[PDB]
């Protein structure tokens, strides 16, 4: 939701 | 007109990362955009196609509908092992509510495809909700559902700017939900929250307050599937923690191997349906530098935890209760960001000051380049 | 790094 924080594991919707 | 792309990036939490793809606006004049884009990582293959009009409507309600397929390779992932293969498409009506919040609401279908699952408690205890009941002796096996999902999303933005926000805040809400006719049965939320209070007029000197929260949970008897969990710990949640390390670990069956004739505790991540972290974050002047305004300097405090709400400790009295919600890690540490000529860059230091057994540090951290 | 060139 916002760089560089909680990427997904399961990409790759963020 | 169109074009095409391709892409590297490099993290701690996923390796190198590739990316490509094909888009063109306005494809044959129907007024959907169209693009066909893949990323691979070291855990994690991916590819889609989506069709995209933003102005669906003329007000810019957009539609949107993608199809996708998806390999993913658990104990790449720093996670106890196991192999999904998955495929779906679905269709997202966006809707602008004003200047700061848009809605999102979507359906999906998903197949899941399960295979070389190293068998474990938690792994075993969601199979068998399912009426599934693989051997426990080996990781031959084999496991497939079929899945529509209704899917919601909030998104509130009110930042005073999107390259290092000095002020205001953004909020995430995400869920979803199996609709009957589904193999599983369960909901799922997220919610991510990031706000910026500056402290001084010249907004030099920033405190970052961000929260992130997952819950999930099965309907009826059965269990929200394990291939859909949450974790923590990395570059980008809880730093000076290794890649999803945090929350309940695998507990082997004889078959971090249990290769034994007892159940084996690990240090293999699992991720749980539970999860929470917050953080704290000074940011401050880059030291030593003048201009400095293309650096962002901080110091933070990083805290999180993950876990099992199905997790039986009555039964496991000799494990680790991993049902419990309050083992809180927590690091310190001071990061850095900056536009590199390689693309945008984080790096991290920080000291987890607070873990539990199985928990493994990563004290240096980055993530160069796109790798989401 | 990212790297796009239209047509
Ligand atoms: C590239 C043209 C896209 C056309 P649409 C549907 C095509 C059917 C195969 C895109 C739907 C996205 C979910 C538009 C339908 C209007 C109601
Ligand atoms: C500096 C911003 C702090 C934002 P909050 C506290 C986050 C803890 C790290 C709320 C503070 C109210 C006074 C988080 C609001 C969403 C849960």
């Amino acid at each position: 939701f916002l760089w560089f924080y909680h990427r997904p594991v399961r990409g790759f919707d963020c | 007109t169109g074009s095409f792309n391709f892409g590297i990036g490099y993290g701690t939490e996923s390796g190198v990362s590739f990316q490509a793809g094909v888009q063109q606006d306005n494809w044959l004049g129907t007024g959907y955009a169209v693009g066909i884009n893949g990323t691979k990582n070291d855990y994690q293959t991916y590819a889609e196609l989506s069709v995209t009009n933003p102005y669906f409507t003329v007000d810019g309600v957009s539609l949107g509908g993608r199809l996708f397929y998806n390999d993913f390779q658990a104990d790449d992932a720093d996670l106890s092992d196991y192999t999904n293969k998955s495929y779906g498409t679905d269709v997202t009506l966006g809707f602008p509510i004003n200047e700061y919040n848009s809605l999102r609401a979507g359906l999906g279908y998903v197949h899941n495809s399960l295979s070389n699952m190293q068998p474990q408690v938690a792994m075993w205890r969601y199979l068998y909700s399912m009426g599934e009941h693989p051997s426990t002796s080996d990781q031959d096996n084999s496991f497939k559902t079929d899945d529509f999902t209704f899917n919601y999303g909030w998104t509130y933005n009110k930042l005073d700017r999107g390259y290092f926000p000095t002020d205001g805040s953004r909020v995430n809400l995400t869920g979803k939900v199996t609709i009957p006719g589904s193999d599983n049965e369960y909901y799922k939320v997220t919610l991510d929250t990031a706000t910026y209070v500056p402290i001084d007029d010249d907004h030099k000197w920033v405190v970052l307050g961000r929260t992130r929260w997952g819950y999930g949970d099965g309907l009826g008897g059965k269990e929200m599937p394990f291939y859909e969990n949450f974790y923590a710990g990395g570059s980008s949640t809880v730093r000076g923690f290794q890649s999803n390390t945090i929350g309940p670990k695998a507990v082997y069956f004889p078959h971090y191997e249990c290769a034994a004739k007892d159940l084996c505790k690990s240090d293999d991540a699992v991720g749980g349906n539970a999860m929470a972290v917050a953080s704290l974050e000074f940011i401050t002047p880059t030291p030593f530098i003048s201009d400095a305004n293309s650096v962002r300097t901080s110091f933070f405090w990083d805290m999180g935890t993950v876990w099992d709400t199905n997790w039986d400790s009555s039964q496991y009295s000799g494990y680790p209760d991993y049902s419990d919600p309050s083992n809180i890690r927590m690091s310190a540490g001071i990061a850095l960001q900056w536009m590199s000529p390689l693309g945008p860059l984080v790096f991290s230091y920080a000291q987890p000051f607070k873990k539990y057994d199985g928990d493994k540090a990563e004290q240096f951290q980055f993530n160069i380049g796109k790798t989401w | 790094w990212n790297w796009s060139k239209s047509f």
